[PDB]
């Protein structure tokens, strides 16, 4: 079926702790950063900023990558063509649980891909992170919802090139709402919003205006010179993938 | 580098990360099916998983040029070629 | 595709890249020798590397026709090189 | 017991794993071709390696004499004892490996791309005449470019190889121009090769003996002593610039 024995979790978990610890050093002053934002906005940008910003010394935990590590992935792919996800996130999530727990005890710097479409998951996470003595921050990525929906389609036309046998975008309203509430409930020491060109457009340390409001003008504002440019590039590259 | 170049890089970084993670999971698949202990650093398969792991988890994000990407890509290419030959001797 | 000036540039890069690989191979042989790995032990993972690498040096590299394929290649060599470094040090440990 | 005196077992062990490597990926026939190389060291021999590996679709065996010097069973000790002069202690092994690999591979029936020693008339004479004797179509593939442009690439390469390994000129090679012309004409007069092709740095073919009726050597001299093209004239400007970079 899709079961996993307990020695298999400890196996892949022990491996992952060896994996992620590599070349990283602990901190008496550790930092945890949660990631929000539409799926195809390019959160991979924030990775670049915060990896360089911590000069290699931050552990990134991306729940999604841990899917293939299900002891019977091959079997579940050789049936559920794409609907293998709900049989894998049972495993993947607890993998994140154990990783955040252990590494937060050992005081590493952590960057966590967050389910910001829901209010609770992150809240309950940063709470258990601050107890351990973590400066816990929020790092949001924002572009025009369209370009976001676009990159997800670009991605899906490249996810079909690899193996024919292999989203979280429509969230703009949940995303803004959950930001204001996490701001008011004062869960994060620092809140930051980033744009595709790695620019920091909002920093709660410097700025005083609401993080949620800055988001709305970023989503529902008029298109920037560069944004319209990105829109054509997508129409370009999708068409090639329309016949590649 | 300008905003579009810079993002197109971020996209290549992404493509590579995914592609790498795919291979690492396959490496782990192969390593278990051989009984190779995880920290058996003497084993060439452990070295590959370890190197690649260090890149996906850190180094790709630190890449600043499209050339570095092509290098990492042909490196993955190298891995895959060796990994494919080992699974076909296996289900032989 | 490419200028005569660029085409010779590619030739020079292919020559550069071949020479490196050749030297990595020799190095990789020397290590396999110290480990008593037999010439043709295809079962041994280290032999796969030396098989893979020598296949490109003797054949595949001369069929390169883009500069980005040159990078593809040298990034491979880098990986091979990193693992040799670690293996050689592990002998002296 | 010298620092470069290798055991027979040591030499054979290498011969074994080379014969294995070089065969890997190649089929042989009862219709095999062998192509000997000619032309100044800096001319660009790698150009022909490209032309012929493509032309043979992966089924030719390139034999590079210097590839095997680093296989000497004491190579390292020789490197940290003679720096660049290890060469003068290493050709003994390296040459013996080439003579070996041709011998065995010619008998095995594989297509071969070999360096010729066109600086001497005797070596390729003997080589081709022994390859003929095993059902081989023997050939001369010459790479010709302006002597200056050759010296220049040797001078850039030298300064490059010094930068990779600070412990690894063109007078040290050769100035073969008269020899390479004379000997080509001499090997044509003796009509030893089936074909003679002359190639340029852009992979163009500027002479083929089976399609052209001029002298291989006559075509050489035009290329060596003719007027300069802009493509030649330009490579000279890139060389001065690239050299300034390396120094």
């Amino acid at each position: 079926i899709q079961d996993y024995t307990d020695s298999e979790f400890k196996h892949a978990l022990a491996r992952n702790l060896r994996s992620l610890t590599r070349g990283k050093k602990s901190s008496k002053q550790p930092i945890a950063i949660l990631l929000g934002g539409q799926s195809g906005a390019g959160k991979t940008t924030i990775h670049r900023i915060k990896q360089k910003e911590f000069q290699g010394n931050i552990v990134i935990i991306d729940g999604d990558s841990f899917r293939s590590q299900h002891p019977h992935y091959l079997e579940l792919q050789q049936e559920y063509g794409k609907d293998s996800v709900e049989y894998t996130k049972d495993f993947a999530g607890k993998m994140v649980e154990s990783l955040v727990t252990k590494l937060s005890s050992l005081g590493y710097n952590l960057l966590i891909e967050g389910t910001l479409r829901t209010v609770d998951v992150p809240k309950k996470t940063a709470q258990l992170l601050k107890n351990k003595g973590y400066e816990v921050q929020l790092a949001l990525i924002a572009t025009k919802p369209e370009l976001s929906y676009l990159s997800t389609l670009i991605r899906y036309e490249e996810l079909y090139i690899i193996n024919p046998n292999q989203h979280h975008d429509f969230i703009v309203n949940h995303l803004v709402d959950n930001t204001r509430k996490l701001e008011e409930l004062a869960i994060f020491e620092r809140i930051q919003i980033y744009q595709r060109d790695r620019s920091c457009v909002y920093d709660s340390k410097e700025n005083t205006t609401s993080a949620a409001d800055v988001l709305q003008e970023l989503f529902f504002g008029e298109w920037s010179q560069v944004e319209k440019e990105m829109l054509q590039v997508g129409e370009k590259r999708l068409n090639e993938l329309l016949e590649k | 580098l300008n905003p579009v170049e810079d993002y197109e890089l971020t996209l290549k970084i992404e493509i590579v990360k995914e592609r790498g993670a795919n291979l690492l999971s396959r490496l782990y698949r192969y390593q278990d099916s051989q009984g190779i202990s995880i920290d058996d650093e003497s084993n060439p398969w452990i070295l590959m998983s370890d190197d690649l792991s260090d890149l996906i988890h850190t180094n790709i994000y630190l890449v600043e040029t499209f050339d570095e990407i092509e290098r990492y890509s042909g490196y993955l290419d190298g891995i895959e070629r060796m990994l494919e030959i080992s699974e076909k001797r296996m289900v032989a």
